[PDB]
RNA sequence: GCCUGGUGUCUUGGGU
């Protein structure tokens, strides 16, 4: 929906990153090498950034209800 | 009385249930009831 | 109810005896009901819902 | 015998948490020229066959609020229906399903086809992974 | 007799390698770290109004995930230990946070950084939502369009990991011994040969590899841990270390307590 | 709905000793130690410790149930040596080797610093 | 009694600064409906 | 000042 705080599976902070990751794929970055720069070195840290679905932009397009 | 909320163009107003279910200002007829005055508290877990 | 209080137990379909054998309580937390592994067999029960 | 064992840390930090909504409807019926049922909060006084929950988290227009945490038995939609040939009312009220518990998220007001008044409750709560939840690849 | 030598060192991150201990000392320092090691962290959101699109707990729940400086927290009590009526400035820290989005265009993302500290036990420095610079906008919490406002008031208390996830200092502990394999604790399992399968530690250089002649030692011991401790910013790295050691004396020293006093 | 509150694992009841001693009468010498509201991480470090000593005959522990956290120990030793007391010297040891290990860490961390 | 269906605010206990409802007062132990998870408790009137 | 009633008949989709 958005961007877990945590890692499930070990617990460091991911939830800072996510603006950082998809900068860094607008100026052609692979997304392999994006997670490597920032320091997301085991691949339970990978797999949260890597395969999250961001949502939240949809949802918000729906007109305020108040 | 009872805060309510416009479907349409958001105006609040109250009703005291025997006016009819309406908006004043756009005739909208799917109105929603304000949320309550007491505070609510959430464990954070 | 409380502890070592039998109760019948059983899980249908009832195909032959031993689906209905008395059990001791033993009073836990959580929501599920719990059975010594070695008995999953005479119910022909498991644990998959 | 495919059971699982999971890591309740991971619980803690959200994984495989849900939300669950449930919505009640109601409508005031009608039985004469000018017979119909009312949305209100019945009176104990001029109300027979009351149900056994509490009726204090209903607003004076008959419906509660969102915002409010309920529990089962609770009212949520306060109606009465009035007794043939004073104290000539029934209440034909919903209450929340006996099992379930949760906030009252959103309270739609309308009128049907007919005319008559028309409401639906959401309520929404939220579900932890715990012993006996299922699970599968 | 125990020995330390840190092999790197950095604010939010330990490696080390411990030695001249028991298996069961190095492993109870890993569990003591990783679940009591106490910290502060929210525990109570008041929201008195929410019309963004997430659900109510659902903001709450990202709340409490967020990690708090919480250096000065052993001189804080907890709060079912403090004889005050309801809370007061000695077992909790009040946070506040207001947003809201004027404009019918864009989306204002709400951010950590918006979390303003309102009280707390002065002039103890805790409570502050951990930053990694001072241009770091921090945690994602919500995002808002026009005329959605988000305006909560969050209760943070002390508490340890044995309770809540939440409260957990560390986050991953790498921990390992005898890359090697003298010891023979581990059975290798392969297709063709074992050495050829199975990569090598990180630490394989600093140890020496088995002669190929050499019988085994029978009587040998684990006797050298490398292990290297992250955390969330919540504690500094040497302070968790540290903290570890403090608390897992105190629960010993409790059991000597009630000995001498049970006769 | 039946989960038990998570402060239980280590909030201790009023009414419900932190520790307790029975007798083994069946064997001479020995002692049952039931832990309240104590895990495997305080057990197992005292269990290595207390094997190592040589009037230590038989240790051992036992979690129970992982919904309760509670354990069991088992300690039986030599006619010469009282359990109670021999388990008061493995405790003092290790409070000890810490309190050293501290020590070491600290000198250590600022040379780095 | 009269603080039956009153919002009330715990002061004492693990439960301390909670939002609940009185859902049965019969003798000094109530039944407060905790707000925060879904359980009802039996607390002393005390706190 | 104790007692305290809320439907049925189907159909359809599911679980083991
Ligand atoms: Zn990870
Ligand atoms: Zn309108
Ligand atoms: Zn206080």
């Amino acid at each position: 929906m958005i961007i877990p705080v945590r890692c499930f599976s070990c617990g460091k902070v991911v939830g800072d990153k996510w603006d950082a990751y998809l900068r860094l794929l607008e100026e052609g970055k692979q997304e392999g090498d994006a997670l490597d720069e920032l320091k997301l070195k085991r691949y339970c840290c990978r797999r949260m950034v890597l395969t999250h679905v961001d949502l939240i932009e949809k949802f918000l397009r729906y007109n305020p209800l108040e | 009385g009872v805060k309510y909320t416009c479907g349409a163009c958001a105006h609040n107003f109250s009703l005291n249930k025997s006016d009819p279910v309406r908006c004043k200002e756009c005739g909208h007829r799917v109105i929603y009831k304000a949320r309550t005055k007491r505070m609510i508290q959430f464990d954070a877990r | 109810l409380m502890d070592d209080d039998p109760v019948l137990f059983n899980r249908q379909p009832s195909l032959h005896k031993m689906s209905m054998m008395a059990h001791r309580v033993k009073v836990m937390p959580y929501s599920t009901f719990r059975l010594n592994l070695s008995v999953t067999s005479p119910y022909n029960a498991d644990f998959d819902g | 015998e495919d059971s699982m064992i999971m890591n309740q840390s991971s619980i803690d930090r959200g994984l495989f948490r849900s939300l669950f909504f449930r919505s009640y409807m109601d409508q005031e019926k009608r039985f004469g020229i000018s017979i119909v049922e009312e949305f209100e909060k019945p009176t104990r006084a001029t109300t027979l066959r009351l149900k056994h929950g509490t009726y204090e988290k209903l607003d004076e227009d008959g419906l509660i609020a969102p915002g409010v945490r309920v529990s089962g038995d609770d009212i949520i939609i306060g109606k009465t229906t009035p007794i043939p040939p004073y104290h000539t009312k029934r209440d034909a009220s919903t209450p929340l399903r006996s099992t379930e518990n949760g906030i009252v998220d959103q309270v739609l007001l309308t009128t049907n086809q007919e005319g008559l008044k028309f409401v639906k409750v959401r309520m929404r709560t939220t579900k932890v992974p715990q012993i006996g939840d299922k699970f599968a690849s | 007799e125990p020995k330390v030598n840190i092999i790197n060192a950095q604010d939010d991150e330990v490696e080390l390698m411990l030695s001249d201990v028991n298996l069961s000392l190095a492993n109870s320092l890993r569990r003591t770290m990783l679940a009591e090691v106490p910290t502060l962290a929210i525990d109570l959101v008041e929201i008195k109004m929410n019309t963004s699109v997430l659900a109510d707990e659902f903001i709450s729940h990202r709340l409490g995930l967020i990690p708090l400086v919480s250096e000065d927290v052993e001189e804080m009590k907890y709060s079912r230990d403090c004889t005050c009526e309801d809370y007061c400035d000695e077992c909790s820290v009040v946070l506040e946070l207001s947003a809201r989005h004027e404009g019918e265009e864009g989306t204002t993302d709400v951010y950590s950084s918006s979390l303003i500290k309102v009280s707390g036990p002065g002039n103890l420095n805790v409570g502050e939502p951990v930053r990694r610079d001072d241009y770091d906008q921090g945690i994602l919490l919500c995002k808002l369009r026009n005329h959605q406002e988000l305006n909560i008031r969050c209760i943070a208390k002390k508490g340890i990991a044995k309770e809540h996830a939440k409260w957990s200092p560390c986050s991953a502990i790498a921990f390992e011994y005898d890359p090697h394999n003298k010891l023979k604790h581990t059975d290798f399992w392969f297709e063709v040969d074992a050495k050829k399968e199975w990569p090598d530690s990180k630490y394989a250089t600093w140890e020496e590899p088995p002669k190929p002649g050499e019988v085994f030692d029978y009587k040998a011991k684990p006797n050298r841990f490398y292990m290297t401790v992250e955390t969330t910013g919540s504690l500094k790295a040497n302070q968790v270390f540290s903290r570890g050691i403090k608390t897992l004396q105190e629960k010993l020293a409790n059991v000597l307590f009630e000995l001498e006093n049970s006769r | 709905m039946n989960a038990p509150d998570r402060f239980e694992l280590f909030i201790l009841p009023d009414d419900v000793p932190k520790l307790k001693i029975t007798p083994d009468s069946r064997v001479p010498n020995c002692i049952i130690i039931k832990f309240e509201r104590e895990d495997h991480t305080l057990a197992n470090l005292l269990r290595e410790e207390l094997a190592l000593y040589p009037d230590v005959t038989f240790v051992a522990y036992k979690v129970e149930h992982p919904l309760f956290a509670n354990f069991v120990m088992r300690l039986q030793t030599e006619e010469g040596t009282r359990p109670k007391q021999a388990l008061e010297r493995a405790c003092a040891s290790i409070i000890n080797k810490l309190k050293t290990l501290d020590h070491k860490f600290n000198e250590e961390w600022n040379i780095k610093n | 009694d009269p603080t039956l269906n009153k919002t009330v605010k715990i002061r004492q206990g693990g439960y301390k600064g909670k939002i609940g409802i009185v859902k049965e007062a019969n003798g000094d132990r109530f039944r407060v409906e905790l707000h925060n998870p879904n359980k009802t408790i039996p607390i002393p009137c005390s706190f």
